[PDB]
C-alpha cells in the first residue's frame, strides 16, 4: 500500500480530502463552506492577538 | 369535452418550461431516489437500466460543460415513455398491504 | 400519518400507559426536589 | 465423549441465604 | 412461605425501574433534612459559647 | 357439519383398571387390524446415585438378549417370525418397552412382554459383551453437538442434585459395574405400583385385563426396608459452562430459566408464548422440558462465530417484548399453532399408546383433547403478559456454549439483558 | 446574568469569557458537521444521483 493508506490519521485525511469521491458538476455555490472555515480561522488568529492588548 | 384539450395545453406548457428535455432526459429519470424508487429501479430489466444510466451520465456531463443538446434532439412531449411508473405502483401496493396487516 | 389508526396500536398504547405515568411521577417529584419548589414541597409532611 | 461432564463444587462461595433451606426457591431469589 | 423483609422490598419497590427511581427521590428528600439537622447539632455542640448566634 | 371442538367429543375414551398388585392397565380401542402394546416404568437416571449412575442404560442394552424360558436368540426369532417390532427407551425420568404387532397376536404379545420384564437372563458373557460395546460406543466422538450442549445445560442448572447426571453415565462406571449392581437395581425399582400396561389400536380392554392378570399378576409390590436410595432435593442455579474449540465450524448455544413442572396449569400459557417466538443464523428453536417439580424453559441456536451477540440480543429482546407489550392478534395465532400441534401429534397407534403411558405416570390420568381445548381457549394477551413476567422477567439464566464462542457475551451482560430500564 | 442590579463591570467580563470560549466549540461542531456529510457525499444541481460520474 502507499503511505497514503498506511495509518488511521493519514487514512482519515485521505478519505476526507484526497480520494473522497465528489460530483463532477457542482458549481460555485459549493465554495462557500471552505470560505466559512477560512473565515473562522482568520477570526481566531486575529482575536488571539487583539486579546493580548484589550 | 374541450376541457381535456385545455388541460393538456397547460401541461405541455409546464413541461417545456421545466427543461429537462433540453438535456435529453425523460421525466422518470428525474425522480429522487427514496426507498420505493430504489426498489422499483432494482426491478428493471437490463436494457432499460443501461439506457437510464447512460442518459443520466450524459446529462451530468452537459451540466458540467454548461451546455445543452441541439434542439433537434430534445425530448418531445408527445412521444415520451413513462418506463418506471408500473414498477413503482406495484412496490407501493406491496408496502400498503404490509402496513394494513400491521394494524390488526 | 393515517397508518397508526387501528386495533394493534390501541392495544400497544394501553400496554405502556402505566409505565408512562410512573415516569411522569418520577420527573415531577425530581424537578420539585431539585428546585426546592415550595408549591409542592410544602404539602410533604 | 462428553457424558463424563460434571461442574466442580462451589460450596465455599455460595450464600448462606440458600443453604438455610426452609423457604421456597423463588421467594429466596426475591430476598437476595 | 417466609414473607421476609427484603423479599417484600424487592417485590413491592425494586422490581420495576420507574418505581425504583421514585423510591430513590423520595428517600433523598428525607435523608437531606435529617442529615443536615444532625450535623448542625453536632457542630453547634462542639463549640458552644463561641458562636455569635447565641452571643447576639 | 361439526366444529373443531365438537369433533373433539367423538374421540373415544381411555379405559383404566387395576390388578391386585397395584399395576394399572390402560387402553384405547380404535378398531384397526394393528396395535401397539407396552409397559412404562416410573424409573430413570434421577433415581441413581454416583455409585451406579448408568445402570438403566446398561440394562436396556441386554433387555432383549434372552430370558430363561427363551434362551438367547429364541426370543428374537419369535418376534421376527410374527412380523412384529420391538423397541425400548430410557430417560432422565422414565423407561419404556413396547411392541408393534397385528391385533391377532395380543395373547403372545402380552406373554412376551411379561417374560421380558420379569425373566431376563443376566449372563456374565452377555454382560461383558455389552460392557465392551458400550465402552466402544463411548470411546469415539459419537455424540451430536446438540446432545452435548443439552447435557451441559442440565449439568450446570441442576449441579449438586441428581438431575445434573446423564443417562449413560461416566465411562469409569461402565468398566466397573457388576451383576450384583444390576440385580439390586431391578429388585429395588421394578415394582408393580410403579408400572403401567398401555395399549392402543384394535385391542379390547377386558381381554387385555385377563392377559395382564395371567402374565403380570405375580410381579411383587412390597417395598422392602425402604431399600430405595435417599437423594438430594431439587435446586436450580444461575450459572454458565463454556467449552471453547475454535476448530468447529459453528457455535452452539443454549439458554434457559426454570420452568414449573408437569403439574402446574401455567404450562399451557407458556407453550403459547413459545409458539409466538418460534434472519441472522442457520438454526433456532424454543423449548420446554418438564420434570416432576421443576423444568427448563429456554432456547437453542447455532450461529456463525461473528453473529452470536446480535442473536442473543434479538432473543432477549423478544422475551422482554412478550413480558411487557404483548397483544391479542399474535396470541390468537399462537393458540392456533398449538391446537394444530396437539392434534397432529396423535396420529397412529404408537404415539397414542405412548401418550397413555406417559400421562398415567405424570398426571395420574389421561387428559382428553376437549379439556386441552378448554384450557387453550382461556389464554389471552393479559394472561401471556402475566405468566411470562412470572417466569422470565428479571431472572438468572443457565447458559451453555460449545464451539468458537469468543463472541458469546459475558455473564453479567447476559443477566442485564433480562430486564429493561425503560419499564 | 447581570451579576447585580444593572448592566455593569461584572457583565463585561462575562461577555469576554464567553466570546473567548465559543469559537472553539464552533470548531469542534464543524468537524462533526463534516463527519456527517462524508457518510453520504455532496448533492448536486440536478438533484439526481451522481455515482456514475464521481471524480
Ligand atoms: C473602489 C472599489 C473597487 C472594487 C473593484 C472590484 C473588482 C472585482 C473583480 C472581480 C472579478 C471576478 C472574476 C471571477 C472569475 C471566475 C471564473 C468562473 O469560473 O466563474 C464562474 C462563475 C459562475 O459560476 P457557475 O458555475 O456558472 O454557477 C453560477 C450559476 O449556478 C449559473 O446559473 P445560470 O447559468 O442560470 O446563470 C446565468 C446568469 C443568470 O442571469 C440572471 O439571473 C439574470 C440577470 C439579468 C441582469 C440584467 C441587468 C440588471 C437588471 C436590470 C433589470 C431591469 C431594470 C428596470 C428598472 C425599471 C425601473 C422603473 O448568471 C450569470 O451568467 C452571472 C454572470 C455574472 C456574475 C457577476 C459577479 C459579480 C461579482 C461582484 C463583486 C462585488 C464586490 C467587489 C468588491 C467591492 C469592494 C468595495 O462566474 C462566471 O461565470 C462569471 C465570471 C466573471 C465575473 C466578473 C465579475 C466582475 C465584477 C466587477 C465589479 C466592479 C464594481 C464593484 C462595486 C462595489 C460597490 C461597493
Ligand atoms: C466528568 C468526569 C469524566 C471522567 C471520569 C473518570 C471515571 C469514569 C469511569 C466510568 C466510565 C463509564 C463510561 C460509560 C458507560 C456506559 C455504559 C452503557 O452505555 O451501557 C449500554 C447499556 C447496555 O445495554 P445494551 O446491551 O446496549 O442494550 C440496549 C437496549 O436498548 C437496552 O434498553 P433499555 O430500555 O434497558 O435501556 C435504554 C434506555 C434506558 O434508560 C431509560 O429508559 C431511563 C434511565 C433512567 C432515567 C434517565 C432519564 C434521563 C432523561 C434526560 C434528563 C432529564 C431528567 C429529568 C429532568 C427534566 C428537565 C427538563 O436508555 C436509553 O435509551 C438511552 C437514553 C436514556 C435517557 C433518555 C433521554 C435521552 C436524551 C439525553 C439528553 C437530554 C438533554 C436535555 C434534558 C432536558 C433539558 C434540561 O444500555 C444502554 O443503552 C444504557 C443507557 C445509558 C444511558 C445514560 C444516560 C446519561 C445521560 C443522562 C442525561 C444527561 C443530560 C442532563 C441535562 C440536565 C437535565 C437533567
Ligand atoms: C436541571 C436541573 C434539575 C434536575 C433534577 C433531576 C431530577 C431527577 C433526579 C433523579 C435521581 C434518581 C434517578 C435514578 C435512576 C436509576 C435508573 C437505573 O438504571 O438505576 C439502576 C442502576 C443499575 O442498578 P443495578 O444494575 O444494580 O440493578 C438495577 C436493576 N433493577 C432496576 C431491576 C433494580 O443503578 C445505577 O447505577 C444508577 C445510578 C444513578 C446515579 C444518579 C446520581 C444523581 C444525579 C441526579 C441528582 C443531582 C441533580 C442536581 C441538580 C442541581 C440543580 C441546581
Ligand atoms: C541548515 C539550513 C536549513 C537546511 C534545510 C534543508 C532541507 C530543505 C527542505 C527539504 C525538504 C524535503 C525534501 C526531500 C523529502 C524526501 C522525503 C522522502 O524521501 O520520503 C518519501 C517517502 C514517501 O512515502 P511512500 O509513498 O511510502 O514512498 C514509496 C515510494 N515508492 O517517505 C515518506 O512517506 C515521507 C517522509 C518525509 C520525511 C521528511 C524529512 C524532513 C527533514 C527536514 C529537516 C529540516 C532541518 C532544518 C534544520 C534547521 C537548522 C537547525
Ligand atoms: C461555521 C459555519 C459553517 C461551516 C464552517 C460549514 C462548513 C461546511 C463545508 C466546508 C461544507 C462542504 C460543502 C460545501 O462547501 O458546500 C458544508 C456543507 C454543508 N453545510 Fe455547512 N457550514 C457551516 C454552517 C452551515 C449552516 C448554517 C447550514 C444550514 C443551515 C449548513 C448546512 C450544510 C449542508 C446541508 C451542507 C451539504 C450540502 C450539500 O453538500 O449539498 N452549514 N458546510
Ligand atoms: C467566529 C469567530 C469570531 C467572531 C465572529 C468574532 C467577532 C467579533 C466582533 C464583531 C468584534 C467587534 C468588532 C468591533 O468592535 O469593531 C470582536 C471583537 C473582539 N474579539 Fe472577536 N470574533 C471571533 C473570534 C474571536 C476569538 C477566538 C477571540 C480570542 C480572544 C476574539 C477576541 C476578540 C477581542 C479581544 C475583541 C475586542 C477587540 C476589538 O473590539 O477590536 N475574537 N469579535
Ligand atoms: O471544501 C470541501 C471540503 C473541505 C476541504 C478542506 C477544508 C479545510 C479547512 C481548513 C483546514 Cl485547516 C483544512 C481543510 C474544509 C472543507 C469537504 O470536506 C467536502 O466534502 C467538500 C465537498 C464539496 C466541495 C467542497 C468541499
Amino acid at each position: 500500500t502507499p503511505m497514503r493508506k498506511s495509518n488511521p490519521i493519514m487514512k482519515m485525511i485521505n478519505h476526507s480530502l484526497i480520494d473522497l469521491p465528489t460530483p463532477s458538476n457542482i458549481s460555485m455555490w459549493w465554495n462557500f463552506g471552505s470560505l466559512l472555515a477560512f473565515c473562522l480561522i482568520l477570526q481566531i488568529i486575529t482575536g488571539l492577538f487583539l486579546a493580548m492588548h484589550y | 369535452s374541450a376541457s381535456g384539450k385545455w388541460l393538456d395545453g397547460i401541461r405541455k406548457w409546464y413541461y417545456n418550461a421545466a427543461g429537462f428535455n433540453k438535456l435529453g432526459l425523460l421525466r422518470d429519470d428525474t425522480m429522487y431516489e427514496d426507498e420505493d424508487v430504489k426498489e422499483a429501479i432494482r426491478r428493471l430489466p437490463d436494457n432499460l437500466y443501461n439506457d437510464r444510466m447512460f442518459r443520466i451520465k450524459r446529462a451530468l456531463d452537459l451540466n458540467l460543460k454548461h451546455q445543452i443538446l441541439p434542439k433537434e434532439q430534445w425530448t418531445k412531449y408527445e412521444e415520451e415513455n413513462f418506463y418506471l411508473e408500473p414498477y413503482l405502483k406495484e412496490v407501493i401496493r406491496e408496502r400498503k398491504e404490509r402496513e394494513e396487516w400491521a394494524k390488526k | 400519518m393515517t397508518r397508526f389508526l387501528g386495533p394493534r396500536y390501541r392495544q400497544l398504547v394501553k400496554n405502556w400507559i402505566p409505565t408512562a405515568y410512573t415516569w411522569g411521577a418520577v420527573g415531577t417529584l425530581g424537578l420539585a426536589w431539585a428546585a426546592d419548589w415550595r408549591l409542592i414541597l410544602d404539602w410533604v409532611p | 465423549s462428553h457424558t463424563d461432564v460434571k461442574v466442580p463444587d462451589f460450596y465455599d462461595y455460595r450464600r448462606l441465604e440458600v443453604l438455610d433451606s426452609t423457604k421456597s426457591s423463588r421467594e429466596s431469589s426475591e430476598a437476595r | 412461605a417466609a414473607v421476609a423483609f427484603t423479599s417484600k422490598l424487592y417485590s413491592l419497590l425494586f422490581r420495576r425501574t420507574s418505581t425504583f427511581a421514585l423510591t430513590i427521590v423520595v428517600g433523598v428528600l428525607f435523608f437531606e433534612r435529617a442529615f443536615d439537622q444532625g450535623a448542625d447539632a453536632i457542630y453547634d455542640h462542639i463549640n458552644e459559647g463561641k458562636l455569635w448566634k447565641h452571643i447576639k | 357439519t361439526a366444529t373443531f371442538a365438537q369433533a373433539l367429543q367423538f374421540v373415544p375414551e381411555t379405559q383404566v383398571s387395576l390388578l391386585d398388585n397395584g399395576l394399572r392397565v390402560a387402553s384405547e380401542q380404535s378398531s384397526q387390524p394393528t396395535c401397539t402394546v407396552g409397559v412404562w416404568i416410573d424409573v430413570g437416571s434421577r433415581f441413581e446415585t454416583e455409585k451406579n449412575n448408568g445402570a438403566g442404560y446398561f440394562l436396556e442394552h441386554l433387555a432383549f438378549k434372552g430370558t430363561k424360558n427363551r434362551p438367547g436368540s429364541a426370543l428374537e426369532k419369535e418376534v421376527e417370525s410374527m412380523g412384529a417390532h420391538l423397541n425400548a427407551y430410557s430417560t432422565r425420568e422414565h423407561t419404556a418397552y413396547y411392541i408393534k404387532a397385528l391385533s391377532k397376536d395380543l395373547p403372545k404379545v402380552v406373554e412376551l412382554l411379561g417374560d421380558i420384564v420379569q425373566n431376563c437372563s443376566l449372563e456374565d458373557s452377555q454382560i461383558e459383551k455389552e460392557r465392551d460395546v458400550i465402552l466402544r460406543e463411548m470411546q469415539e466422538n459419537d455424540a451430536s453437538m446438540r446432545d452435548v450442549v443439552f447435557d451441559y445445560l442440565h449439568a450446570t442448572a441442576f449441579q449438586g442434585t441428581p438431575l445434573a447426571q446423564t443417562v449413560e453415565g461416566p465411562s469409569e462406571n461402565v468398566r466397573k459395574l457388576s451383576r450384583a449392581d444390576l440385580t439390586e437395581y431391578l429388585s429395588t425399582h421394578y415394582k408393580a405400583p410403579r408400572m403401567v400396561l398401555a395399549a392402543a389400536g384394535g385391542v379390547e380392554h377386558q381381554q387385555l385385563l385377563d392377559l395382564a392378570q395371567k402374565h403380570l399378576g405375580d410381579i411383587p409390590w412390597t417395598y422392602a426396608e425402604d431399600t430405595m436410595p435417599a437423594l438430594t432435593p431439587c435446586r436450580f442455579t444461575g450459572s454458565e459452562i463454556r467449552h471453547r474449540d475454535d476448530a468447529l465450524p459453528f457455535a452452539h448455544v443454549a439458554i434457559a430459566v426454570e420452568g414449573p413442572g408437569w403439574a402446574s396449569p401455567d404450562n399451557v400459557a407458556l407453550q403459547v408464548a413459545n409458539a409466538i417466538i418460534g434472519k441472522l443464523c442457520q438454526s433456532f428453536q424454543t423449548f420446554s422440558i418438564c420434570y416432576a417439580d421443576t423444568g427448563l424453559l429456554g432456547a437453542h441456536f447455532v450461529c456463525d462465530r461473528m453473529k452470536i451477540d446480535d442473536m442473543m440480543f434479538v432473543l432477549q429482546g423478544q422475551w422482554m417484548r412478550l413480558c411487557t407489550s404483548a397483544t391479542e392478534s399474535e396470541v390468537a395465532r399462537g393458540k392456533n399453532i398449538l391446537r394444530n400441534a396437539l392434534v397432529s401429534h396423535l396420529d397412529g397407534t404408537t404415539p397414542v399408546c405412548e401418550d397413555i403411558g406417559r400421562s398415567l405416570l405424570t398426571y395420574g390420568r389421561r387428559i382428553p383433547l376437549a379439556e386441552w381445548e378448554s384450557r387453550i381457549a382461556e389464554v389471552d394477551a393479559s394472561v401471556v403478559r402475566e405468566i411470562c413476567s412470572k417466569y422470565i422477567y428479571d431472572q438468572c439464566p443457565a447458559v451453555a456454549g460449545y464451539g468458537p464462542i469468543e463472541q458469546l457475551p459475558d455473564y453479567n451482560r447476559i443477566r442485564s439483558g433480562m430486564f429493561w430500564l425503560r419499564f | 446574568i447581570w451579576g447585580g442590579y444593572s448592566i455593569g463591570n461584572p457583565t463585561l467580563s462575562r461577555f469576554f469569557t464567553l466570546h473567548f470560549i465559543l469559537p472553539f466549540i464552533i470548531t469542534a461542531l464543524t468537524m462533526v458537521h463534516l463527519l456527517f456529510l462524508h457518510e453520504t457525499g455532496s448533492n448536486n444541481p440536478c438533484g439526481i444521483s451522481s455515482d456514475s460520474d464521481k471524480i
